[PDB]
RNA sequence: GCAGGGGAGAUACCAUGAUCACGAAGGUGGUUUUCCCAGGGCGAGGCUUAUCCAUUGCACUCCGGAUGUGCUGACCCCUGCGAUUUCCCCAAAUGUGGGAAACUCGACUGCAUAAUUUGUGGUAGUGGGGGACUGCGUUCGCGCUUUCCCCUG
RNA sequence: UUUUU
């Protein structure tokens, strides 16, 4: 496991971000994350790409079709960083 | 699946054998071969060294390519790495 | 940070969302190609047949010169070993005389060890009628071998079927019977033949 | 018929003429001379055809595994 | 293995042209088995953007399309190894 | 990795493969070239369709940002690291 | 090979969105390591308002992007 | 194979794993084979069995009564699918923890004692020191042996690095999944190395390096050899940290006709019972 | 628990005619019965055809051999 | 899961005191040497910017002293590394070292690793703007479409 | 030894 899989695995559990590749933006509760980035939200703030705004229950986005990922900031006080 | 052990060579009969044969005469024929990539330009000249990826190293080398009526236009390197992954085709020279 | 108190878990709470903003690239598969990708077959122009570089254009770095010095080594060794084995005559050499049949060699043997303590060792078997060690003709230091030659054919047999192996002077020595006048095409160690596999590899 | 995969139907198609289309939109139809593990294709005496079209006579052609899209046979 | 030929072009001025048509030229103080090019005091000329000089400048080896070597490189002795 | 290992915890600024960079502190890195940014600013240059003006740059703070290497370019020294000493 | 969390979306009545702009909805009967999924009763959904059923299919995970469910898990 | 779907062999972890995930459902399940119950209670697999019974339908369970243990029995097999659930249930021993598997699990069940490598087997335990008898292995080595053979080992890491010495030695040894030992059994692998812990045929020669602290795991290890057929060796070297197994040692030293030791029967410390 | 390789298998066995769409592309899909598949989920199928949106016809190829990476959305009929 | 701990040539010198009438070549184990050279030690010299002390100076061959951050860096040394345990030997004999192994951790490398989840492309690079030059709708700002020349990547 | 490949 790396470091930034070991951020975005200690990240879940919390509200993050995470921008996907179609141009989407979805802001949640990270319930978990795997090791190939696969990450599972539960009442998501989803955004598209011309802008409009909905709620989704659980969603589930693939590591593959995911493009960034935005953290709390308590990550970067880490014990590996 | 083929071959588990650490012996691989195979892939130099593959090499020798297969569809990279094609690339293989051309190392060893010395003959040109144009190939077509994803940047939608034809280069045109000779394979020095190629690997199983596709990955080749070729030296006097003459790219051409169309913008915007088309207007062709050319550029030719002296030595040049072209990556396998965005080669589309390449076609030996018929002589 | 999950199994945490919420004390704990209040320093870790997430930050503003970014604002909303329009994407920099369209979609792929909704993107406007105004001159996609084509074939090369109106770029067919490449080289001629007559005007074409040669194929064997080719070669290697620091190998080939080592490796023709080691053929032309190789060579010189063949040659040298065929001009040795057109010289090399045990049947018109003084120091083989008798006969071949009934003369057994002693080979392996200690350089101390004296011709009267190997003759003493293979009257054991029967009547020696010769015994002459092999010396070096420059240095004089004996080359560890010798010949023997009996009155009797059948001495000489029990004397190599007996006494292979024994151990003379604290060495092991090696009994066989002549080869050299009475093995049809046999050469020695050093015209590229002999026997044993001590140095094989 | 038993079912068929793609393997034994390349090594079928081997010798005898074949249209591969790629992704680009571009087609190759020729004579399949030689494949490998990766699903390359080696063609010789080849047609290069856009657009449905033919275009030109290319001849012994290398045609990639991640820019073939489908391969059938004539 | 063509990384490895790759790999001894240490300190060498390449162009390496990408698939989104920039052009970084300068010396290549690295490159590993992904293909992935460290160089140092390179000219990057974008699409659709003016050059601009950086002390140092990391390419992965997906995004690199292709490299342009000097003439005077000795490309026969380095495919020896 | 020396060459990675020099850069760290300093000021970078990659360039994304839809033209944008993001500057911030790398905090790490894997194998698979993804990046941890602390503190990261997004910036995009857009084309002024209206009329012939410069090109606008649209920033954005992200904090801690875990940018995946397949959608990343190229990274370059934008800035030194945030020193502690006066 | 890690294995995708899609237990939770077993035989449950989920909406997922395809590479080209689609998008689906039907009971996610199973799951691969690839992504590949199973739908049961499945919706075409494409660009006009009209939706077709075609009831089991499968969906390669290369072409899906983000799948939201509709029964809550 | 789960979308493929009669029967099913699982392990507790795995099937425990199945059933929480829902992934494979035991609705139709009339039939539950336990092998090696004393070996799953010894990994901690036995709250693992009970919660993968508890998945079971009690509606098809056996009552608890003299019906249960044999023409109304074959009545209930002649049933078909109306039939009630089974448990054959196969260990090496009657472990407190086994016997209430099967009192919870199966319904008044028989009883059918075999099955017994101690007695089928000769030991050829070395009751000299284990460190002594371990330079001995080299010996036992250098004297000749039948490929495959069995090195059990305490710890898996020990095991490595018996190997490890192995292959240092001049042997194609394995270490332990499937590829040892197809090579094991095609004869490409010699002597296998492994812990206490199969797939493995009939061998003539078990190497326990290192003693087992108890007898169940010998006599599984002294069962690899072969339940028929050929006997085989079991050389175990016996130091002092196994004379607490080395008064059962004697129970093997007692029961093995088809075995010969006096340094373990005279033993001191296993002349009395343990505890 | 269904699966897509137990499905695929099933709609190989019963003949059915499955049509898929392709990777990156809304316009043309490939319908057909699939007479085989592969480990790479390659579809060798016996009368394939290409069917475009817009021109709303179907182009028979026969037997034709698609990559996996082309298939995105494979239904039934 | 698996294997590993610099390679490629000449060695003329030494050992293997080579089983045939004085020899082998060559290989192997040491020494030396040439390339791919890798990680470090020694930091002379040079660049950059601040603090303190001194200098009112007549040059056209750069150049007052000390310290700090960030760098570059020749000559000279080793063939690998951080940790454990055993035997033998030189020995300034409990220290310092040399020769061997047993093998473990620091995710060091390659591997069915170019076939759907980052390291071999469905992320192509197909533009932007100024003058004349079309048509539709119009709130007269513009959305789409049809041309030539320029500046620019 | 006893899914988490």
């Amino acid at each position: 496991i790396g470091v930034p899989i070991k951020v975005l695995h200690e990240a879940e559990g919390h509200i993050v971000t995470c921008e996907t590749n179609t141009g989407e933006v979805y802001r949640g509760k990270l319930i978990e994350a795997e090791d190939n980035m696969n990450c599972q939200m539960s009442n998501i703030t989803v955004t598209y790409r011309d802008g409009r705004v909905a709620q989704l229950e659980q969603v589930y986005i693939r590591g593959s079709k995911i493009r960034f990922l935005i953290l709390p900031d308590m990550l970067k006080n880490a014990p590996m960083l | 699946e083929m071959t588990p052990e650490e012996l691989q060579k195979r892939e130099e009969e593959e090499f020798n054998t297969g569809p990279l044969s094609v690339l293989t005469q051309s190392v060893k024929n010395n003959t040109q071969v144009l190939i077509n990539c994803r940047n939608n330009k034809k280069l045109l000249g000779r394979v020095k060294a190629f690997d199983r990826h596709c990955n080749m190293v070729l030296e006097n080398v003459k790219e051409m390519w169309t913008e915007v009526k088309p207007v062709n236009k050319d550029r030719y390197i002296s030595k040049m790495f072209l990556r396998g992954d965005s080669v589309i085709v390449v076609l030996r020279n018929p002589l | 940070t999950q199994f945490l108190p919420p004390n704990l878990l209040a320093l870790f709470a997430p930050r503003d969302p970014i604002p909303y903003l329009p994407p920099l690239e369209k979609l792929p598969h909704e993107k406007h190609h105004n001159q996609p990708y084509c074939g090369i077959a109106p770029y067919i122009r490449e080289f001629e047949d007559p005007r074409d570089a040669p194929p064997p254009t080719r070669a290697e770095t620091r190998e080939e010169r080592m490796e023709r010095k080691r053929r032309e080594k190789i060579e010189r060794r063949q040659q040298e070993v065929e001009t040795e084995l057109k010289m090399w005559d045990p049947h018109n050499d003084p120091n083989a005389q008798g006969d071949a049949f009934k003369t057994l060699f002693v080979a392996r043997v200690n350089y101390d060890t004296t011709e009267s303590k190997l003759r003493r060792e293979f009257e054991v078997y029967g009547p020696i009628k010769r015994i002459h060690m092999v010396y070096s003709k420059r240095s004089g230091k004996p080359r560890g071998y010798a010949f023997i030659e009996y009155e009797h054919e059948r001495d000489m047999h029990s004397a190599y079927k007996h006494a292979d192996g024994k151990k003379i002077d604290g060495r092991r020595v090696l009994v066989d019977v002549e080869r050299g006048r009475t093995v049809k095409g046999w050469r020695p160690r050093r015209l590229g033949g002999g026997l044993g596999g001590t140095r094989r590899g | 018929s038993l079912p068929l995969n793609p393997k034994p139907f390349l090594n079928g198609l081997t010798g005898k003429p074949v249209m591969v289309k790629l992704k680009w939109g571009m087609e190759y139809k020729g004579y399949l001379v030689s494949v490998d593990g990766y699903m390359n294709m080696q063609l010789a005496n080849t047609e290069e055809y856009i657009d449905g079209a033919l275009s030109g006579h290319l001849g012994e052609v290398l045609i990639r595994c991640n820019n073939v899209l489908y391969i059938r046979g004539v | 293995k063509l990384v490895r030929f790759l790999m001894k072009l240490s300190h060498e001025t390449v162009t390496i042209e990408l698939k989104n048509g920039t052009q970084v030229h300068g010396t290549i103080t690295g490159v590993d088995v992904s293909m992935n090019t460290h160089l140092k005091a390179v000219k990057m000329t974008l699409k659709n953007r003016e050059p601009v000089q950086l002390e140092t400048l990391s390419i992965r080896g997906n995004n690199i399309r292709y490299f342009i070597l000097p003439d005077s490189l000795p490309l026969d002795t380095l495919l020896v190894d | 990795s020396s060459k990675m290992l020099q850069h760290i915890d300093y000021r970078m600024r990659c360039i994304l493969q839809d033209g944008r960079i993001f500057i911030g502190t790398f905090k790490a890195f894997d194998k698979h070239m993804n990046l941890i940014l602390c503190d990261c600013d997004e910036f995009r240059k857009i084309k002024p369709k209206n009329s012939k003006q410069a090109e606008r740059e649209e920033k954005r703070v992200l904090g801690l940002v875990l940018l995946r290497g397949e959608n990343l370019v190229s990274m370059t020294v934008e800035g030194p690291p945030p020193k502690d000493t006066g | 090979a890690h294995p995708p969390e899609l237990k939770k979306f077993m035989d449950k009545k989920l909406s997922l969105k395809l590479n080209g702009g689609r998008h689906v909805q039907g009971i996610l009967r199973g799951f691969d390591p690839f992504m590949n999924l199973v739908i049961d009763e499945c919706v075409e959904m494409a660009t006009s308002g009209q939706q077709n059923n075609i009831g089991m299919v499968v969906i390669r995970g290369n072409s899906i992007i983000m799948l939201e469910a509709l029964e809550r898990v | 194979r789960l979308r493929m779907g009669e029967i099913v062999i699982a392990t507790p972890g795995r099937l425990i794993d199945v059933l929480e995930n829902r992934y494979l459902v035991l609705s139709r399940c009339t039939y539950v084979v336990l092998d090696e119950a004393d070996r799953m209670i010894d990994m901690g697999f036995e709250p693992d069995v009970q919660k993968i019974l508890e998945h079971m339908p009690v509606s098809n369970q056996k009552p608890d009564t003299d019906e249960a243990e044999p023409e109304k029995m074959l009545a209930n097999f002649e049933s078909g699918k109306h039939k009630y659930r089974q448990t054959v249930m196969f260990t090496a021993t009657m472990p407190p923890a086994v016997e209430r598997l099967a009192r919870s699990y199966l319904r008044r069940p028989a009883v059918v004692y075999i099955g017994k490598p101690h007695e089928r087997v000769e030991q050829k335990v070395f009751l000299m020191s284990e460190s002594e008898k371990r330079k001995k292995l080299l010996a036992i080595l250098e004297q000749g042996f039948d490929p495959p053979i069995i090195i059990f080992v305490n710890q898996k890491k020990g095991c490595d690095v018996l190997a490890k010495s192995l292959e240092k030695m001049g042997y194609n040894a394995c270490t332990l999944r499937e590829f040892a030992l197809s090579n094991l059994k095609a004869g490409a692998k010699d002597i296998l190395v492994a812990t206490d812990v199969i797939d493995i045929q009939d061998v003539s020669m078990v190497v326990n390096y290192d003693m087992a602290k108890n007898i169940e795991d010998y006599i599984h290890r002294i069962g690899r050899t072969g339940r028929a057929g050929k006997s085989g060796v079991a050389i175990t070297f016996l130091t002092k940290e196994d004379s607490a197994v080395f008064y059962e040692l004697k129970q093997a030293i007692l029961e093995s006709p088809v075995s010969s030791p006096p340094e373990l029967a005279n033993h001191p410390d296993a002349q009395h019972k343990p505890g | 628990m269904v699966q897509p390789i137990n499905l695929i298998f099933r709609y190989l066995q019963n003949r059915s005619r499955i049509q898929v769409w392709l990777y990156e592309q809304v316009n043309m899909r490939i319908e057909g019965c699939i007479i085989g598949f592969d480990e790479y989920m390659n579809l060798v199928l016996d009368d394939a055809e290409e069917i475009h949106s817009k021109t709303k016809s179907r182009k028979q190829l026969g037997r034709i051999m698609l990559k996996g990476d082309n298939i995105t959305l494979l239904q039934s009929v």
